[PDB]
């Protein structure tokens, strides 16, 4: 039980102690704190409201020195998200520059950045060019596909 | 303990989802 | 490399890097308390303080 195990276990404990609205995250198994499942529901008044998005978080062994691999298990239409589901955010950018990965960034904070990026899609990485270009070219069509993703995530 | 939390967690993910659905539609 | 007394470690019984409690606590120029063993590892990974996002020049 090294740094990763101690830290990871403490983080989950807090997630079950003080749970945020629309944020259900935790390890898949008690005998496996390296694979976490995150259910983030898009906040109201956004283009992704009511979107129960399922994401997988694969943590490293030198945690929290290194950032976790967050990947969506469902279809998405976000400029900062690769077509394969890999999330690209400066907060998870390991330095081997205002926003970078830091051991002080808990999973709770990591999720906050994702929720914030969902409300304000700020393309800094440029993963989903189809969306990144559309976001600026046609805000109307973007909202159409965005809300469509909500239907697909909720299963409607 | 081992699985007390496991079930608890599954419930939160389930509820939350069903809620979003109730919402999205009632909206 | 720890010139800070153990009393500081007892005062700040936590760590933002490795968490837990240790006696080898050191004060950073940005007004932060991090253990030397943790700082050493981070100083080799980067030079910017976590809760500062700024590179230290001292
Ligand atoms: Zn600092
Ligand atoms: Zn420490």
């Amino acid at each position: 039980a090294g740094t990763a195990l101690k830290r990871l276990m403490a983080e989950y404990k807090q997630l079950t102690l003080n749970p945020p609205e629309g944020i259900v995250a935790g390890p898949m198994n008690e005998e496996n704190f390296f694979e976490w499942e995150a259910l983030i529901m898009g906040p109201e008044d956004t283009c992704f409201e009511f979107g129960v998005f399922p994401a997988i978080l694969s943590f490293p062994l030198d945690y929290p020195l290194s950032p976790p691999k967050m990947r969506f298990t469902c279809e998405m239409f976000h400029p900062n998200i690769y077509p394969d589901g890999r999330v690209c955010i400066s907060i998870l950018h390991a330095p081997g520059s205002a926003e970078r990965w830091s051991p002080v960034q808990s999973v709770e904070k990591i999720l906050l950045s994702v929720v914030s990026m969902l409300a304000e899609p700020n393309d800094e990485s440029g993963a989903n060019v189809d969306a990144s270009k559309m976001w600026r070219d046609d805000r109307e069509q973007f909202y159409k596909i965005a809300k469509q993703i909500v239907q697909k995530s909720l299963g409607l | 303990s081992a699985d007390e939390r496991q079930r608890m967690l599954v419930q939160r993910k389930d509820e939350l989802l069903q809620q979003a659905r109730k919402r999205f539609l009632n909206k | 490399a720890v010139a800070t007394p153990e009393e500081l470690a007892v005062n700040n019984d936590d760590c933002a890097i490795c968490w837990d409690s240790m006696q080898a606590a050191r004060k950073l120029p940005c007004g932060h308390l991090f253990h030397n063993s943790c700082l050493r590892s981070w100083l080799e990974q980067d030079t910017s303080c976590p809760t500062c996002r700024m590179s230290l020049n001292i």
